[PDB]
């Protein structure tokens, strides 16, 4: 399940750094 | 007047692991890429879930460290939970300075650093759990590089019927594993010398299996010259074993990592 929960936080994090900029 | 500089600190080797942290990787470097040297919303409700899943990860990660006896893992995993642990406290902490003030420039950088943690931290988490996988694969081969030697002890024909049914399935699993690995590899050189290798091993199987039967029936008759028959046997084995090692050695190449001695 590792490769899963990992990908999960990966996006959940990628969704946060998205509010940091969008040009 | 010569000048050159940029960011650093992000490793990657497995194909899958990359297609998981790669995004968040370029996002971070692209967010700092603005190297010419804009406010921030409320990341309270979107940084709490990153702390959520991050918790679940350590969870399923701390349990895996309670099952698989892969010692080198049971000792390499913990430090990871530490990285993501604190790397998160910053993410959550950073979101505050921005909420109390969304113009702070140290926070924007502070924020990135914390994210760079969960990324770099989760990286090792997977990387470690991975090397452990390449390990189980090695065990399989090591066991297939141990059974072949058993052929040199098959006299009775009836045994040959219990050596194949055994050796076969072993090579079967020892094949699927390799198939997956090559896909995960990020280097053409490795992928090749790894596949074509497992290739010969497959062909040399139906061969030694014959030299084994050809001998088991030749010694049963006055047919003198078991040498030309037996020799052909061990010779095949020696060829398979020599090939099987190329696989192991290759894997170990993609295996032995910094954290390892």
């Amino acid at each position: 399940a590792i490769y899963e929960k990992a990908k999960e936080v990966s996006s959940a994090l990628s969704k946060v750094l998205s509010k940091i900029d969008d040009t | 007047m010569e000048h050159h500089h940029h960011h650093h600190m992000p490793v990657f080797h497995t194909r899958t692991i990359e297609s998981i942290l790669e995004p968040v990787a370029q996002q971070i470097s692209h967010l700092v890429i603005m190297h010419e040297e804009k406010a921030i919303p409320d990341l309270t409700a979107p940084v709490a879930a990153v702390q959520a899943a991050v918790s679940n990860l350590v969870r399923v990660g701390k349990e895996t460290v309670q099952t698989t006896e892969d010692q080198i893992l049971k000792r390499d995993m913990p430090p990871a939970f530490i990285k993501v642990e604190n790397a998160c406290t910053k993410l959550v902490q950073a979101a505050q300075m921005l909420q109390s003030d969304p113009y702070s420039v140290p926070a924007r950088d502070y924020l990135i650093d914390g994210s760079r943690g969960i990324l770099s931290g989760t990286s090792d988490l997977l990387l470690t759990f991975d090397e452990a996988e390449v390990r189980k694969i090695i065990r399989v081969c090591k066991g297939i590089l141990e059974y072949l030697t058993v052929a040199e002890v098959v006299e009775t024909m009836e045994d040959l019927v219990t050596y194949t049914k055994n050796l076969g399935p072993g090579m079967t699993k020892m094949a699927k594993m390799i198939d997956e690995r090559q896909q995960e590899l990020t280097h053409q050189e490795h992928r090749v010398m790894l596949v074509n290798s497992m290739n010969t091993v497959k062909e040399l199987l139906p061969v030694l299996i014959s030299a084994m039967k050809i001998f088991v029936t030749t010694k049963n008759s006055k047919n003198q010259g078991i040498e030309e028959a037996l020799k052909n046997r061990n010779f095949t084995v020696e060829k398979m074993s020599a090939e099987i090692n190329e696989i192991i050695r290759v894997l170990q190449l993609t295996s032995w990592d910094e954290d390892a001695w």
